[PDB]
RNA sequence: GGCUAAUCCCCCAUGUGGACCCGCCCCUUGGGGUGUGUCCAAAGGGCUUUGCCCGCUUCCGGAUGGGCCCGCGUCCCAUCAGCUAGUUGGUGGGGUAAUGGCCCACCAAGGCGACGACGGGUAGCCGGUCUGAGAGGAUGGCCGGCCACAGGGGCACUGAGACACGGGCCCCACUCCUACGGGAGGCAGCAGUUAGGAAUCUUCCGCAAUGGGCGCAAGCCUGACGGAGCGACGCCGCUUGGAGGAAGAAGCCCUUCGGGGUGUAAACUCCUGAACCCGGGACGAAACCCCCGACGAGGGGACUGACGGUACCGGGGUAAUAGCGCCGGCCAACUCCGUGCCAGCAGCCGCGGUAAUACGGAGGGCGCGAGCGUUACCCGGAUUCACUGGGCGUAAAGGGCGUGUAGGCGGCCUGGGGCGUCCCAUGUGAAAGACCACGGCUCAACCGUGGGGGAGCGUGGGAUACGCUCAGGCUAGACGGUGGGAGAGGGUGGUGGAAUUCCCGGAGUAGCGGUGAAAUGCGCAGAUACCGGGAGGAACGCCGAUGGCGAAGGCAGCCACCUGGUCCACCCGUGACGCUGAGGCGCGAAAGCGUGGGGAGCAAACCGGAUUAGAUACCCGGGUAGUCCACGCCCUAAACGAUGCGCGCUAGGUCUCUGGGUCUCCUGGGGGCCGAAGCUAACGCGUUAAGCGCGCCGCCUGGGGAGUACGGCCGCAAGGC
RNA sequence: UUCCCGGGCCUUGUACACACCGCCCGUCACGCCAUGGGAGCGGGCUCUACCCGAAGUCGCCGGGAGCCUACGGGCAGGCGCCGAGGGUAGGGCCCGUGACUGGGGCGAAGUCGUAACAAGGUAGCUGUACCGGAAGGUGCGGCUGGAUCCUUUCU
């Protein structure tokens, strides 16, 4: 059992990206794939596929990065510079709207759970609403 | 610590013990001189410091600095207690504030005159 | 003892109505209605005297103020771990405005506690305030709200209300009066005194205002209050002048003796006019009251100041207080002289032992300025208790290891609920304060008016992604089945050879042993070296590893029994059954303890021989406990990977142990070495993380004092926690 | 080229850095200081059992033993429960004082050694155990945080 399945996906995702690996498999559960398309729908990876692994499913998230460099390490920038868990299971964080973040001056998002589905913080403040901090990514 | 844990135990807030019983919480405490004396100073120095040991209105017998060049000071006179103590002395963790009750000021002294309480003398 | 009035007490009546028993009805804890029965009312006074007033009585509402009850929040110590007899409930009753063990009687045997009861320590609580970027920390003077007390302790009486600060009773301590029988007090009201203390004010003015009590009023009372006084205690406003004035006086300081500095600063010229003198002179005050009207609405009229001749306006008018800290670095400001580890400085670092920007003075300078410093204390910096926002291989810090209790945490899909979560409305969130705006004192301080915001909690409504719950599915976790393994994993029995020591015997003879060198020691009663035989105790050479097993401690000849863990293969069964774990419990090297055994070698202590200046040692010869067994204690450790457990994720190379596979090699599970990314203070770690993440436990907060003291708990003790 | 002296290069351990003529541990004696523990006394608060008990409310009596009476009852008075406080015996806390005392600081590093740091000259450290003027030595077991592959103190 992963204790928590969703910071599990995050965290694939951050060592996946950190080698520029061009994509990655991660256990599927259909609030993922809400997080994902987020993710997708924001620039952050490239896109994701649900797919099959031994017979059991998985979300394969294809991921993006910038072009090369010059100088010596001629590594990518990140598209995905900072990626993290908010709440977590045995911390649970819940923001009202007035409370909810702005992240990175804008240039980031916030990813909240809300009984109106999953919303970035820009998207769940037009909606009004708050609800379960997921998480950060910039 | 886990978050569970602090919800457990917490977290100590630390206290500070205070570096003077003047007691009372009290800026000054009013005393009685027992013996006036010189003493040693610490590994680093060499001098022949002055201070007296006081009885305090607080209960407590402590030992004052008497700062400055002259003193006055003798068995039976009484001083006032301030606080801030001396470094490279044993135990001495009060001065005595010049100026007040048997203590006199620093006689000639022109220059930080309140410090060793003394008055502005006049000019010509 | 006698007389007497009333709005004082009582009796009979009237019964709008109300109270009480009982019945019914509605409503639902004792709310409302109704019926019979019983019980219950009153007080007069004034006049502009046939009506009006101020009152009285019963009842129903209102308003205002309260009582009681509940959810939640509300300091420190667990070195306080158990507390409980009206204690916990029940019935009946007493008591009250009212619920209630509030109190009593009888009955039952309960109630509370690691979600911290009980105990100890401290403390009024709050609106707010201080600080902080915030989160947070600290605080609760003044003003407003609540509580509690009124010399200490109890108690009730009156009353709508008290268990009453200037009411009552009693006990106690204290003061005072006394004719010694007995009495009188109670400033934590305003002032004031005294004591204590570093320290906190006038025995002022006034009832004019606002407010309060009584009165139909006129009024009376009001140390509530409105004012004044003292204190640089705070805050704000303002003064000690403004313009000109030298290549720049004296004095003083420095000087390379040329000069540099204080410096336009002074002197001086002109101007303004704090202080102060004169004249005017408030607002706050219009009611109550009187008059018309109707004692109403409305209209008209009169009186009334403590602050105070104050503020303010007008006139006149004098160049009119500056001080304190500092100048080594942090920190803005440097030179001379004096002093010579002295005298002294000092917040830390540190200055002073003859060239001192660090002591002391001076010149000069920096900073604030009617202040400036100091002391104390709070927040700050301190991300140094880390929620925001720290950590634990070697810096402080992983529990010696396990088992699991509470508790924390919980894979994939579906549906219901909608508790957490989120949203809308609403109620509350007083005033003051904070904030914004306009405004009023010439400004400000201070003050007024308006506005905004807002956590929390109550109610109604809504959402359902996530968290929970219920229901129902799944198999990727977990366990199980079958099959194949490896192993010093454990307990009990047995049993095998090598060596040591001893005994017996043979043969053999002058030494052996031991050291740097020696000696002690042993040997002619025949040792050492050699052969044979017996006894006994302990430990298992080669295999053996750079190996394996185990949670740890630890575990090594062979055999049998008993028994624990574990890896792989097949993909068969269960279907989330999962991870962690305070406490508890169990295990736990060595040494040590108790009882009884055993005792070959070794060996603390000890006995000797050496060495040394000594030698309570290192070297040599002996040797007791012990080392071994059984049973019972002990609970420690460099109990070391100095690295908690579990899971998921992130290049490879190479060596190995053990499975499976089409057997260059591939695929699991362990052990090693280099190394990608990455981490790290470095050293180093790196799919056996010290990397990236989640869950949970343990622990850390400078060194010494100190693993100490005290307390408690273990233990036979030693000692442990 | 072993040894003595001086020296060069590489490497290694270090707790040295006025740098091995370096660093550094413990015991002792008598002063003086400020702490901490502390029997015995002295004061306070508290709790338990027992005995005494004001005031007051409540309960009962209230009687040819008092007052009023419309004879219904009322008052006085008495008695009892509770009860502030007091007494005796005890457990606990706190404050004061205090005999006696542990460890520390300053005298002076004074004294004896030389235990640790370099293979510290017997590698160290460690739990334990015995022993010794003292650092310490020794036994057992453990650790690497151990160098390299005669004895001979101090500065
Ligand atoms: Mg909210
Ligand atoms: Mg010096
Ligand atoms: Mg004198
Ligand atoms: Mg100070
Ligand atoms: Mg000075
Ligand atoms: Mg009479
Ligand atoms: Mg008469
Ligand atoms: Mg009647
Ligand atoms: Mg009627
Ligand atoms: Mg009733
Ligand atoms: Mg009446
Ligand atoms: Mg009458
Ligand atoms: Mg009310
Ligand atoms: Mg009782
Ligand atoms: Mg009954
Ligand atoms: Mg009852
Ligand atoms: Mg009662
Ligand atoms: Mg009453
Ligand atoms: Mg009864
Ligand atoms: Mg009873
Ligand atoms: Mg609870
Ligand atoms: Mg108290
Ligand atoms: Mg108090
Ligand atoms: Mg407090
Ligand atoms: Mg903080
Ligand atoms: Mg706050
Ligand atoms: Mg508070
Ligand atoms: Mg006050
Ligand atoms: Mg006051
Ligand atoms: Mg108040
Ligand atoms: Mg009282
Ligand atoms: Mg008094
Ligand atoms: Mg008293
Ligand atoms: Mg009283
Ligand atoms: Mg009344
Ligand atoms: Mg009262
Ligand atoms: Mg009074
Ligand atoms: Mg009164
Ligand atoms: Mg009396
Ligand atoms: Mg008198
Ligand atoms: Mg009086
Ligand atoms: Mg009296
Ligand atoms: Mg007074
Ligand atoms: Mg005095
Ligand atoms: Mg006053
Ligand atoms: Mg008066
Ligand atoms: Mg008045
Ligand atoms: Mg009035
Ligand atoms: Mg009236
Ligand atoms: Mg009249
Ligand atoms: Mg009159
Ligand atoms: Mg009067
Ligand atoms: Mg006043
Ligand atoms: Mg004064
Ligand atoms: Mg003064
Ligand atoms: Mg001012
Ligand atoms: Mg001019
Ligand atoms: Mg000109
Ligand atoms: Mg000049
Ligand atoms: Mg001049
Ligand atoms: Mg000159
Ligand atoms: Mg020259
Ligand atoms: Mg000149
Ligand atoms: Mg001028
Ligand atoms: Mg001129
Ligand atoms: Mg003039
Ligand atoms: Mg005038
Ligand atoms: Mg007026
Ligand atoms: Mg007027
Ligand atoms: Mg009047
Ligand atoms: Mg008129
Ligand atoms: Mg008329
Ligand atoms: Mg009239
Ligand atoms: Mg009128
Ligand atoms: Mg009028
Ligand atoms: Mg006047
Ligand atoms: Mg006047
Ligand atoms: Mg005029
Ligand atoms: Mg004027
Ligand atoms: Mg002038
Ligand atoms: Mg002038
Ligand atoms: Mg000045
Ligand atoms: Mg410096
Ligand atoms: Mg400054
Ligand atoms: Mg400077
Ligand atoms: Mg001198
Ligand atoms: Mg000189
Ligand atoms: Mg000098
Ligand atoms: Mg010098
Ligand atoms: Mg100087
Ligand atoms: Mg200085
Ligand atoms: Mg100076
Ligand atoms: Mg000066
Ligand atoms: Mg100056
Ligand atoms: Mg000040
Ligand atoms: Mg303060
Ligand atoms: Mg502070
Ligand atoms: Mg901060
Ligand atoms: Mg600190
Ligand atoms: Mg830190
Ligand atoms: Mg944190
Ligand atoms: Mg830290
Ligand atoms: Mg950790
Ligand atoms: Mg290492
Ligand atoms: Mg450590
Ligand atoms: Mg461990
Ligand atoms: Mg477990
Ligand atoms: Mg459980
Ligand atoms: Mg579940
Ligand atoms: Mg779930
Ligand atoms: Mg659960
Ligand atoms: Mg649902
Ligand atoms: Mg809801
Ligand atoms: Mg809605
Ligand atoms: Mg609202
Ligand atoms: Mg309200
Ligand atoms: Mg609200
Ligand atoms: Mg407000
Ligand atoms: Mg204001
Ligand atoms: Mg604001
Ligand atoms: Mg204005
Ligand atoms: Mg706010
Ligand atoms: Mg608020
Ligand atoms: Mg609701
Ligand atoms: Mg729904
Ligand atoms: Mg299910
Ligand atoms: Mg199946
Ligand atoms: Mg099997
Ligand atoms: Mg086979
Ligand atoms: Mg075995
Ligand atoms: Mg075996
Ligand atoms: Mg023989
Ligand atoms: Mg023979
Ligand atoms: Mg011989
Ligand atoms: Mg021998
Ligand atoms: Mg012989
Ligand atoms: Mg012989
Ligand atoms: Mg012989
Ligand atoms: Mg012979
Ligand atoms: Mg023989
Ligand atoms: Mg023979
Ligand atoms: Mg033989
Ligand atoms: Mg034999
Ligand atoms: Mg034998
Ligand atoms: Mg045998
Ligand atoms: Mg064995
Ligand atoms: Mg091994
Ligand atoms: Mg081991
Ligand atoms: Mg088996
Ligand atoms: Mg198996
Ligand atoms: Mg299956
Ligand atoms: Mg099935
Ligand atoms: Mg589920
Ligand atoms: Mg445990
Ligand atoms: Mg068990
Ligand atoms: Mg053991
Ligand atoms: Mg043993
Ligand atoms: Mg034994
Ligand atoms: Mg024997
Ligand atoms: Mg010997
Ligand atoms: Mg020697
Ligand atoms: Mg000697
Ligand atoms: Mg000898
Ligand atoms: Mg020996
Ligand atoms: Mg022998
Ligand atoms: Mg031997
Ligand atoms: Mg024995
Ligand atoms: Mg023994
Ligand atoms: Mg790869
Ligand atoms: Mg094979
Ligand atoms: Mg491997
Ligand atoms: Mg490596
Ligand atoms: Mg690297
Ligand atoms: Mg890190
Ligand atoms: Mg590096
Ligand atoms: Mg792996
Ligand atoms: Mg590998
Ligand atoms: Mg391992
Ligand atoms: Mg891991
Ligand atoms: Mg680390
Ligand atoms: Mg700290
Ligand atoms: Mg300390
Ligand atoms: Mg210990
Ligand atoms: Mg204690
Ligand atoms: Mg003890
Ligand atoms: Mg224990
Ligand atoms: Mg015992
Ligand atoms: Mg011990
Ligand atoms: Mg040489
Ligand atoms: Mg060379
Ligand atoms: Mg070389
Ligand atoms: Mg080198
Ligand atoms: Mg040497
Ligand atoms: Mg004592
Ligand atoms: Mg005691
Ligand atoms: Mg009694
Ligand atoms: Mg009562
Ligand atoms: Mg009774
Ligand atoms: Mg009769
Ligand atoms: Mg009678
Ligand atoms: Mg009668
Ligand atoms: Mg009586
Ligand atoms: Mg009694
Ligand atoms: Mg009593
Ligand atoms: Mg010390
Ligand atoms: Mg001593
Ligand atoms: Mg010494
Ligand atoms: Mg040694
Ligand atoms: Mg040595
Ligand atoms: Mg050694
Ligand atoms: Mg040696
Ligand atoms: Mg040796
Ligand atoms: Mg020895
Ligand atoms: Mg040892
Ligand atoms: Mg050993
Ligand atoms: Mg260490
Ligand atoms: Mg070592
Ligand atoms: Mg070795
Ligand atoms: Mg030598
Ligand atoms: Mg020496």
């Amino acid at each position: 059992m992963l204790t928590d399945p969703i910071a599990d996906m995050l965290t694939r995702i951050r060592n996946a990206t950190r080698v520029y690996k061009e994509s990655t498999d991660v256990p599927a559960s259909r609030f993922k794939e809400e997080i994902l398309r987020i993710l997708a729908r924001e620039g952050f990876i490239k896109g994701y596929e649900r797919v099959d692994v031994d017979g059991k499913p998985y979300l394969r998230v294809y991921l993006k990065y910038g072009p090369r460099r010059q100088g010596p390490d001629p590594r990518p920038e990140q598209v995905i510079h900072h990626i993290r868990r908010i709440s977590k299971p045995g911390r649970r964080v819940y923001v009202g709207v007035k409370e909810i973040p702005r992240v990175r001056r804008g240039l980031g998002i916030a990813i909240l759970s809300t009984s109106k589905g999953v919303l970035t913080d820009r998207e769940a403040r037009k909606l009004g609403v708050g609800g379960e901090l997921i998480c950060e990514v910039w | 610590p886990t978050i569970n844990q602090l919800v457990r135990k917490g977290r100590e807030k630390v206290r500070k013990k205070s570096k003077v019983p003047a007691l009372k919480g009290a800026p000054f405490r009013r005393g009685v001189c027992t013996v006036v004396r010189t003493v040693t100073p610490k590994k680093p120095n060499s001098a022949l410091r002055k201070v007296a040991k006081v009885r305090l209105t607080s209960g407590y017998e402590v030992t004052a600095y008497i700062p400055g060049e002259g003193h006055n000071l003798q068995e039976h006179s009484v001083v006032l207690i301030r606080g801030g103590r001396v470094k490279d002395l044993w135990g001495v963790r009060y001065h005595i504030v010049r100026g007040v009750y048997d203590a006199a000021g620093v006689k000639d002294r022109k220059k930080s005159r309140s410090k060793y309480g003394t008055k502005k003398p006049k000019e010509a």
